[PDB]
């Protein structure tokens, strides 16, 4: 809430400071007063980008940093792959390899063309789909409710 | 002057010492005996170096094999300094005795800054600019590039001091700092460095505790070699706030807005280094595959692999989500928040950042930092220092607390927020000393009692011994004035803080006592608003003149510029005729740091008992963690450190040489047995029953009295 404004209204955040960024594919702040200019014209338009957005790309997110609500956003997508456990992994170099090509994943998504990605991310569904990404989605919340308590 | 002491016979350079010095030496060399650590009390702060420092000399030459090197350690370098002295002194009259030259080498060391010869970083006083200047001319690149002998300005110091202070090392000698400096300049060598090789055959060391405590230097000067080594702090009760303060780290607004700012330096550097340097640099991440300096000690550090973590542009993203999520978490406005475990958690969950490659990120920063060439650490220093924190929290929150305080104190509203992450044990960062080295010494004096610190502190002391100085002449004559000539309670209570008699009576205290105590005197307040508002009550009543006619008066501000100044006015007036009355605050650094000699503080004044605001939630964690684990009530620990710091301030008077001086406590509450017996035994012991509630006149009276039969001669 310290940003100095909004882009275009600059004029909410200086009375109060209750509203929050709008992530977007575009990565793109935007703020809730904001966010009804958007509604009435174009419905799910950048306003000065244009970018298309299927029903208004908007999600709730509290870090002024552009950049990084698409990484953090990314990031989510990313964890859904290649989240198993490292002791599934026997070698001390792979330990990491997996996470240095997720992060490196992350990367290409946010600025490299996804295509490669995405025709990447089919090829692992085709084998790791059958039982890591199975195993890992059951015992996330196992692990989760125990951690917490 | 040799000493026949019952393990052996040990040498003493001054004619005479008091039956305490017998049960001194004795109850160290019984510890030493035992290869145990220990803790002991001596008030004497000189001649108790001497005495604890002779029978580690007898000690040594009788059981070389026993004991490795001594690590006599001191507060402020400003002290260290006069106690090498004291070693001087005694090996010159040890070499006397024996007629020739022995084995045996002292020497002190310190921080670049204190220290050094080479020009640039001389003019430079801040201390993190000594090493950014002193890393910047020491750095591989630039040691790479004096090989080219290109033109660019290489520190001669170290050059040559590699080539030769490598190869020959100094027999023996005594070398000050100051003395330190001037052998480097005619021998060419880093007073510093010559030093830290010197470690590695050296009897004795000392540095103060900052070189022993915090792992991130400590660790490295401080190497398994002393396996067992006769390791020694000195006045060392306050040594659980430097032990804590070295694992806490604060991170602010301001700091992290710097980060933020640094970091997109330190993205600008990278994308200048890719396109100039790309394949030589590259080489580190092999090295990083293949596997300034981390916080954490020998078993807690970990260097298992980089992790995910292994390239800038990846790293630097690492930095760039943990960074947000503290200027998230750091700008939430809400009452102070506790999340020692749950903030890694709350960390991972939110930004998707696993604890174990967040554990070697700021090993990984240096190891990146180092690749980057950077000019200097100093203008990075403050993202090293929240590299620092991410670390500590994911490596360990068991004995820690992360503290958030969106609004500070003494402010409706601040748009700085600070947070903190202030332990609440001190055997954590003091725990490998204690195994690395086989016994520890805890010298100290005006020490509340020694049973306190095996439970602040997870160790047991072999002894727990209490000397009370014995003198021909009573030197120090402590008095407890709790009620006034009102016979009003004095006390000054939280809530009776308010009452005009009550700082009416301390002004009345003062005003009479000014007039019988010479020249040299010293008031201790509780705290800087309290003191304002003791010093505009006696400013708008006659009070402050009529004591401003009697004597001249000084006051304390936070500022060490106005201290320094105030300070070296207090000397002059008491090197003349005037005197100086020295209001000051118990926990101000100007206390701690100032010593009080002969006509320096006669009648130290304890105005109040010196407490913290209890609202201070830091004090609150650290105080709620020693109620929930080892059994200490949160009052007996509130009142534990009142009555260690009060006796810390006021100790100072009777430093040494029998100088008569008086101890006056302005509260009733010291009266109380529950205090006395939190008083340091020679302090106590003194004093009597009959003066413990010495009116305010009363006092006087016989504070005057007192000085007459000192004023006498032997
Ligand atoms: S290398 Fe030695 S002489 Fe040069 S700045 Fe550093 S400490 Fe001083
Ligand atoms: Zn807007
Ligand atoms: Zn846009």
């Amino acid at each position: 809430m310290d940003d100095q404004g909004c882009p275009r209204c600059k004029t909410t955040k200086y009375r109060n400071p209750s509203l929050k960024l709008m992530v977007n594919v575009c990565g793109h702040t935007l703020c809730e007063s904001c966010v009804d200019l958007l509604f009435v014209r174009g419905a799910g338009n950048c306003p000065e980008c244009g970018t298309p957005l299927r029903k208004s790309n908007f999600r709730v997110q509290l870090f002024e940093d552009p950049t990084v609500d698409k990484e953090v956003e990314i990031r989510k997508k990313v964890l859904k792959i290649y989240n198993k456990r490292e002791e599934d992994f026997p070698s001390l170099r792979e330990y990491n390899d997996f996470l240095e090509e997720v992060e490196e994943i992350v990367f290409n998504l946010t600025n490299n063309v996804d295509l490669d990605n995405t025709k990447k991310k089919m090829e692992i569904y085709q084998k790791e789909n059958k039982d890591v990404i199975q195993k890992n989605k059951l015992k996330l919340t196992r692990e989760q409710e125990e951690l917490e308590e | 002057m040799k000493l026949n002491v019952d393990g052996l016979l040990v040498y003493f350079p001054y004619d005479y010492i008091y039956p305490e010095q017998f049960s001194y030496m004795r109850e160290l060399k019984r510890t030493l005996d035992a290869k145990g650590h220990g803790v002991l009390e001596m008030p004497s702060g000189t001649g108790k170096t001497v005495s604890l420092l002779a029978l580690i000399m007898a000690y040594q030459r009788a059981y070389p094999l026993e004991v490795t090197k001594l690590i006599y350690c001191s507060r402020t370098v400003p002290e260290i300094e006069k106690v090498i002295e004291e070693l001087r002194k005694l090996l010159n009259f040890y070499e006397k005795q024996e007629g020739e030259k022995l084995p045996f080498l002292g020497l002190a060391l310190s921080s670049r800054k204190n220290l050094c010869i080479h020009p640039e970083v001389t003019p430079l006083r801040f201390g993190k600019d000594v090493d950014g200047k002193c890393h910047s001319l020491t750095a591989s690149y630039v040691r790479a590039q004096y090989q080219h002998d290109t033109s660019l300005p290489h520190c001669r110091f170290y050059e040559e001091f590699d080539a030769h202070g490598r190869e020959v090392p100094l027999p023996a000698g005594i070398y000050n700092l100051d003395d330190l400096k001037a052998l480097g300049r005619r021998q060419g060598w880093c007073p510093y460095f010559l030093a830290r090789y010197s470690i590695l055959h050296a009897n004795v060391v000392v540095y103060s505790y900052h070189y022993l405590l915090d792992p991130k230097i400590a660790d490295l000067v401080s190497k398994e070699l002393a396996r067992k080594a006769v390791v020694v702090f000195d006045e060392a009760h306050n040594i659980d706030n430097v032990c804590i303060d070295s694992m806490s780290v604060n991170l602010t607004r301001r700091t992290l807005d710097r980060c933020q700012g640094n970091l997109e330096t330190l993205q600008k550097t990278v994308l200048r280094i890719k396109e100039t340097d790309e394949q030589r640099l590259r080489d580190e991440y092999r090295r990083l595959v293949e596997g300034a300096n981390p916080v954490l000690p020998d078993e807690v550090l970990q260097e298992a692999v980089p992790g995910s973590i292994r390239t800038a542009e990846h790293f630097l993203g690492f930095l760039r989500r943990l960074l947000e999520y503290v200027k998230w978490r750091l700008r939430v406005q809400h009452v102070v928040q506790e999340s020692p475990p749950a903030f890694l958690s709350g960390l991972a969950q939110r930004v998707c950042i696993q604890r174990k490659p967040l554990r070697f990120c700021a090993e990984r920063l240096r190891s990146l930092l180092h690749t980057l060439e950077i000019t200097d650490l100093a203008d990075f220093s403050p993202l090293t220092l929240l590299a620092n924190f991410a670390t500590l929290v994911s490596t360990y929150a068991k004995g820690f607390t992360i503290i958030i305080e969106p609004f500070d104190d003494r402010t409706p509203t601040i748009a700085n927020p600070i947070l903190h992450f202030s332990c609440m044990d001190a055997s954590l960062a003091i725990k490998p000393v204690f195994e690395r080295f086989q016994s520890v010494i805890i010298t100290s004096g005006t020490l509340s009692p020694l049973d306190i610190y095996p439970k602040i502190l997870d160790f047991h002391p072999v002894t727990m011994a209490t000397f009370t100085m014995t003198l021909a002449r009573v030197c120090l004559c402590p008095m407890i004035i709790g009620r006034g000539n009102d016979q009003v309670a004095i006390s000054s209570k939280f809530e009776t803080r308010e009452d005009i008699a009550v700082i009416r009576n301390y002004g009345n205290l003062l005003l009479e006592m000014s007039a019988v105590v010479p020249d040299g005197i010293v008031a201790f307040f509780t705290s800087y608003q309290y003191m304002e508002s003791t010093v505009a009550s006696w400013y708008e009543q006659g009070i402050l003149e009529n004591i401003q006619r009697n004597k001249l008066l000084f006051i304390e501000t936070q500022d060490g510029a106005e201290t320094s100044v105030a300070l070296e006015k207090y000397q002059e007036a008491c090197e003349n005729g005037r005197g100086a009355i020295l209001l000051s605050v118990a926990r101000g650094k100007v206390s701690e740091g100032i010593d009080f000699v002969h006509h320096y503080g006669r009648a130290v004044i304890m105005f109040g008992v010196p407490y913290v605001y209890t609202q201070s939630r830091i004090l609150k964690a650290r105080l709620e963690y020693l109620r929930d684990q080892f059994q200490i009530r949160e009052n007996d620990f509130l009142t534990f450190d009142a009555m260690r710091h009060a006796a810390q301030c006021v100790g100072r008077a009777i430093r040494g040489k029998t100088d008569y001086g008086l101890m006056v406590f302005a509260d009733k509450r010291f009266a109380r047995g529950d205090k006395r017996g939190k008083l340091p035994r020679w302090i106590q012991e003194h004093l009597t029953d009959a003066n413990l509630n010495l009116t305010v006149d009363e006092g006087v009276q016989v504070a005057k009295y007192f000085l007459r039969q000192m004023a006498q001669p032997f």
